[PDB]
C-alpha cells in the first residue's frame, strides 16, 4: 500500500498533522501550504493526496479536476439506527448572526455596516451571502457594500481587510488560515462576539458551540446564546433557537477531495484512521482525535461524528447541488 | 460554464 499525503492549511493544521502522522506510523504524512487554494494546487501536481473542504472550495477543486471521496457527518438531529458512516449528510444551514443588542440591524439593512466572514468563496461565509448580496442590489460591487468587514483571502489593504486582525503580532493580517484571529466559522463568529463587526455569515452550529460554556476559549467562555440574534431574508430577526426557519441556506457538508486516481486508497486509508482516532475511535482520547483541535476546526469541523460514505459516487457537482453549483457560477461571474 | 482557475 501506498502512504497518504495529507494537505494542512497554515501551521496550526500543519502541527495537528504532524501528531496524526505520528499516531498513524506514517500511514499519512504532511504537506503544507499557506492557504486552501494552495493546497488544491499541490493535490492537482499530485505533490499531496487530499484535504477536506468547505463546499465552495470543493467547487474550486472540481472545476480542475478532483473528486469528493468523503463527506463531515455530524451528529443527526433524528434517531437512525444506520452506522455513521452509512448515514445520509444533513447538510448545515448557513445563517447571518448580529447582536441582540444591536436592534435596529435586519438583512435590509445591511448596506454600510461592517462584516465578518469565514473567507472568501466559502459557502456560508461568502458564496450564499454574497450571492443574496448581488442578486438582491442588482451590482457585483459586492465589495463596496459593507463599509468595512474581515473576509480572509481578499486584498489585504482593502475595505473587505480592514477589520481583520491577523496573528499574535499582526502579521498575515487576512490570510485565509486559521493564524489570522478572525478566519473561519469560529474567527467570524469572535469578529462578531468582540463587536469588531456588525454581522457575522456562518452556520447554525457555531453560535451553538461557542456559547453557554460550549466552548470555554476566553473570548468565547462568557457568551450567552440569547446575546444574538439571526438575520431571516423577510427582514425579520429571531432567536438562535429558529435556525430551521431563518437560514440563508443549506450548505453541502465539508468533504474531502482527491485526485480520481488516488480516490479509492483515500476513502480505504480514511475509514480505517477513523476506526483508530475518530469519534469513540479505538485511540481517541488516549492516543489521538482526528476530529478535536479544542474549537478550531483544525483539518475537520470539530463537531464531526465522522467521515461518511458518499451515495452514488457522485461528482462534485452531484455533490454540491446544481442550485448551489449555480449560485456560485452567476457569483463568480462578477470577478 | 468555465475551466480550472489554475
Ligand atoms: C443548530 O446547531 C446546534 C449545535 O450543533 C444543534 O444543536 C445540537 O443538536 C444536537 C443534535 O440534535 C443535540 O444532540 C446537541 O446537543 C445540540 N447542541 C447544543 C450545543 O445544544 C441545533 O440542533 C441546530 N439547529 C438546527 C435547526 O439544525
Ligand atoms: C442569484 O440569481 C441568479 C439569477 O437568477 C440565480 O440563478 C438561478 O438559480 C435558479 C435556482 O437554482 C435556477 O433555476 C436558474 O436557472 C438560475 N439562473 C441563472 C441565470 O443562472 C441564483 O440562484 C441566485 N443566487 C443565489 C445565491 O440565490
Ligand atoms: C498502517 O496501514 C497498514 C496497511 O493498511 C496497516 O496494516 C496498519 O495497521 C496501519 N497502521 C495504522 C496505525 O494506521
Ligand atoms: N435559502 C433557501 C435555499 C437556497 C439554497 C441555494 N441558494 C443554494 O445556492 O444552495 C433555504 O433557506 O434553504
Ligand atoms: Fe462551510
Ligand atoms: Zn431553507
Ligand atoms: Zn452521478
Amino acid at each position: 500500500y501506498t502512504r497518504v499525503v495529507w494537505c494542512a492549511v497554515g501551521p496550526e493544521e500543519q502541527k495537528k498533522c504532524q501528531q496524526w502522522s505520528q499516531q498513524s506510523g506514517q500511514n499519512v504524512t504532511c504537506a503544507t501550504a499557506s492557504t486552501t487554494d494552495d493546497c488544491i494546487v499541490l493535490v492537482l501536481k499530485g505533490e499531496a493526496d487530499a484535504l477536506n473542504l468547505d463546499g465552495g472550495y470543493i467547487y474550486t477543486a472540481g472545476k480542475c479536476g478532483l473528486v469528493p471521496v468523503l463527506a463531515e457527518n455530524r451528529k443527526s438531529s433524528k434517531h437512525s439506527s444506520l452506522d455513521c458512516v452509512l448515514r445520509p449528510t444533513e447538510g448545515y444551514l448557513a445563517v447571518a448572526v448580529v447582536k441582540k443588542a444591536n436592534e435596529g440591524l435586519t438583512w435590509n439593512s445591511l448596506k454600510d455596516k461592517k462584516s465578518c466572514h469565514t473567507a472568501v468563496d466559502r459557502t456560508a461565509g461568502w458564496n450564499i451571502p454574497m450571492g443574496l448580496i448581488v442578486n438582491q442590489t442588482g451590482s457585483c460591487a459586492f465589495d463596496e457594500f459593507f463599509s468595512q468587514s474581515c473576509a480572509p483571502g481578499a486584498d489585504p489593504k482593502s475595505r473587505l481587510c480592514a477589520l481583520c486582525a491577523g496573528d499574535d503580532q499582526g502579521l498575515d493580517k487576512c490570510v485565509p488560515n486559521s493564524k489570522e484571529k478572525y478566519y473561519g466559522y469560529t474567527g467570524a463568529f469572535r469578529c462578531l462576539a468582540e463587536d469588531v463587526g456588525d454581522v457575522a455569515f456562518v452556520k447554525n452550529d457555531t453560535v451553538w458551540e461557542n456559547t453557554n460554556g460550549e466552548s470555554t476559549a476566553d473570548w468565547a467562555k462568557n457568551l450567552k446564546r440569547e446575546d444574538f440574534r439571526l438575520l431571516c431574508l423577510d427582514g425579520t430577526r429571531k432567536p438562535v433557537t429558529e435556525a430551521q426557519s431563518c437560514h440563508l441556506a443549506v450548505a453541502p457538508n465539508h468533504a474531502v477531495v482527491s485526485r480520481s486516481d488516488r480516490a479509492a486508497h483515500v476513502e480505504q486509508v480514511l475509514l480505517h484512521q477513523q476506526a483508530l482516532f475518530g469519534k469513540n475511535g479505538k485511540n481517541c482520547p488516549d492516543k489521538f482525535c482526528l476530529f478535536k483541535s479544542e474549537t478550531k476546526n483544525l483539518l475537520f469541523n470539530d463537531n464531526t461524528e465522522c467521515l461518511a460514505k458518499l451515495g452514488g459516487r457522485p461528482t462534485y457537482e452531484e455533490y454540491l447541488g446544481t442550485e448551489y453549483v449555480t449560485a456560485i457560477a452567476n457569483l463568480k461571474k462578477c470577478s | 460554464l468555465e475551466a480550472c482557475a489554475f
